[PDB]
């Protein structure tokens, strides 16, 4: 038996040709009733490319697709698919029962809008992401369905399950584990009420521990989605050698941070983000790298601005069309112009020379009381230079996705980053510097360090090192002030279900004339176990002999960008 | 009328980008002490409870 002459009757919204293209059944193939029903209506999944959802996604909710067998001759079966459309569906009144303005503000199914199952699914997902209600019983149920007037009413059945939440999360990056414990009350008001979130969180890795209190208002003013965030945090960070994964427990600094910030949506794809941050770095025996003021303290007052454009594909895990652009500028007040002290002649002043005959100056050999002699104490000069941090920072990121051929997707990434000082005599600050190479890790550390991902190379291997030889600090990393990366990845998916999202990828990266890397990897995303990615990368360039680094492997958990 | 499934956990699980009236994420702040798209132990505990 074989199919024959699938004909579509009584459909006027779509032509015969488009629906035939959507059916994908050709004459002469072997009859498969299961296949016919699956193509007609894949009831197993809500996002299937089936005809019933094709009609139901644009609002012809009363459309019914049934099959009637007309003739079976010459071992060939003929059909006439019948479509009965009905009028378009418009929402009239949308109400929620079982809980008010907090829920209503986050509804995608507004009154007067054309019916779309995608909107109902999105509202379900958003109410679930709010967290107060039981995720398994967010039930949209239809009332006052009047096909006579073409209207529909929706009631959302919900069950309360508490506002508070506890969270234990984990990840891996930089060759080290990371984990957070968080207690988050998702309703604070001015207590029960508005959607203001207040969370107490603690994050830890092998070399840094952070404690934080974070308040966040998602709808500032109650009209438009303006996020107002505030965070008071205290962190302790060790000297960590990312290459060898050992830690020194006697070289550590404490960062006390207070940040206020605001994000608002402007076109309409743009987001403008602003922040004001105060950070106090209390050092303890941190004589590592470019630091010589290991027993002092520094203060950092920063204003950060950022413009972002995002229109990526439907799945955040696996986009298939769009672009993302990000420009960020961090500025500190220019104290150099207003402070009338000279930073080039500091080394020739009596208050900055080495002292101990008691009170004499030393070059250690006593050199008398000649104030021009002795050694310019680097600790005191650097402490006076950096008691208030002075720097300007610019970051630019571009991420363009495209489809090439079939189900393949190509992702192109390009970042530039610069940091500088207003007065060149003041010098580039040792903090907020760019560290390049390895598994890559987000800004979990609050000192401004940004670990840039370049697979195929050890963690933090390409960051510049002291090259003075006789400086007694050869081999320690000091940080990069300018960095550029270009990445190009090809990705093929195996599953795009809600439960699991798996895809394989091949990557070519060039990071800094650059160092190049090539490799392949596999990523698996699940809501429970997270985003687990395994990458194997061969680097063609060296980290004395001009021999390539060769192979390396990374295993990461979480979005380590 | 063909209505949605009785269980709506799958609908919550599937991911989407931001739309014109969801909260705007701040990208010029420091860390919020969360591993985005990380392992969720609370969800693991709830799933284990559901399988018993």
């Amino acid at each position: 038996y074989y199919f024959g002459n699938i004909k579509f009757l009584g459909n006027t919204v779509y032509s015969d040709q488009q629906l035939n293209r959507y059916l994908g059944i050709k004459k002469g193939e072997t009859y498969n009733g299961v296949l016919l029903e699956k193509r007609i209506a894949d009831n197993t999944k809500p996002d299937g490319e089936d005809i019933t959802n094709l009609y139901q996604n644009n609002g012809y909710l009363f459309s019914k697709i049934n099959a009637v067998e007309v003739k079976t001759v010459n071992d060939t079966i003929d059909f006439e698919i019948r479509i009965t459309e009905g009028p378009i569906a418009y929402f009239n009144k949308i109400y929620v029962t079982g809980n008010d303005h907090v829920i209503y503000r986050e509804l995608r199914t507004k009154p007067g809008n054309k019916y779309s199952k995608e909107e109902l699914v999105r509202t379900i997902r958003e109410i679930g992401q709010l967290g107060f209600f039981d995720p398994e019983s967010i039930k949209p149920e239809f009332r006052n369905v009047d096909p006579a007037a073409g209207t529909v009413d929706i009631e959302y059945q919900l069950v309360e399950k508490g506002s508070s939440q506890v969270e234990l999360q984990g990840g891996y990056g930089g060759g080290g584990f990371i984990g957070t414990l968080g207690l988050s009350f998702n309703n604070f008001s001015a207590p029960m009420g508005d959607g203001q979130k207040v969370a107490l969180r603690l994050q830890g890795s092998t070399y840094f521990q952070t404690y934080s209190l974070s308040f966040s208002e998602p709808w500032f003013g109650g009209k438009k989605p303006v996020q107002f965030s505030s965070s008071i945090s205290y962190s302790k960070q060790f000297n960590y050698n990312y290459s060898s994964r050992d830690v020194n427990r006697n070289q550590s600094f404490n960062i006390f941070t207070v940040q206020v910030g605001l994000a608002k949506r402007l076109d309409d794809y743009f987001v403008l983000s602003q922040s004001v941050s105060y950070q106090h770095y209390d050092l303890n025996n941190y004589y590592t790298g470019l630091f010589t003021f290991g027993n002092g303290a520094s203060r950092n007052l920063a204003y950060t601005i950022g413009l972002s454009r995002s229109n990526k594909g439907v799945n955040p895990i696996f986009p298939t069309y769009g672009s993302e652009f990000s420009i960020s500028a961090k500025v500190t007040p220019p104290y150099s112009l207003f402070n009338n002290i000279n930073y080039g002649d500091l080394q020739n002043q009596k208050e900055y020379k080495t002292q101990y005959n008691p009170g004499d100056y030393t070059k250690t050999v006593s050199v008398g009381s000649d104030y021009k002699s002795a050694d310019t104490d680097v600790g005191k000069v650097d402490q006076k230079k950096y008691n208030w941090l002075e720097y300007y920072k610019v970051k630019f990121k571009a991420d363009w996705y495209t489809k090439i051929y079939g189900k393949l997707v190509l992702r192109t990434l390009t970042e530039f980053g610069f940091l500088g000082a207003y007065d060149q005599s003041r010098g580039v600050v040792p903090f907020e510097r760019f560290y390049l190479g390895g598994d890559g890790m987000a800004n979990y550390s609050m000192d401004g360090r940004e670990t840039i991902q370049l697979r195929g190379y050890p963690n933090n291997s390409l960051t510049p090192i002291i090259e003075d030889r006789n400086s007694s600090r050869y081999g320690q990393q000091i940080g990069a002030t300018i960095y550029n990366k270009f990445s190009m990845e090809l990705r093929y998916p195996i599953t795009l279900k809600s439960s699991a999202s798996i895809y394989a990828l091949t990557f070519l990266e060039a990071g800094s004339d650059l160092n190049r890397s090539a490799g392949a990897g596999l990523r698996v995303f699940m809501p429970a176990f997270g985003l687990l990615g395994i990458d194997f990368g061969y680097g063609f360039d060296a980290l004395t002999t001009n021999k390539a680094n060769g192979w390396e492997t990374h295993f990461i958990i979480g979005q380590q960008f | 009328v063909k209505s949605l499934d009785s269980n709506t956990q799958k609908y919550v699980d599937m991911q989407f980008e931001d739309d014109r009236q969801s909260t705007a994420k701040n990208t010029v702040m420091y860390s919020d002490q969360t591993i985005k798209y990380g392992t969720d132990f609370v969800r693991i505990f709830k799933d284990v409870k559901k399988l018993l």
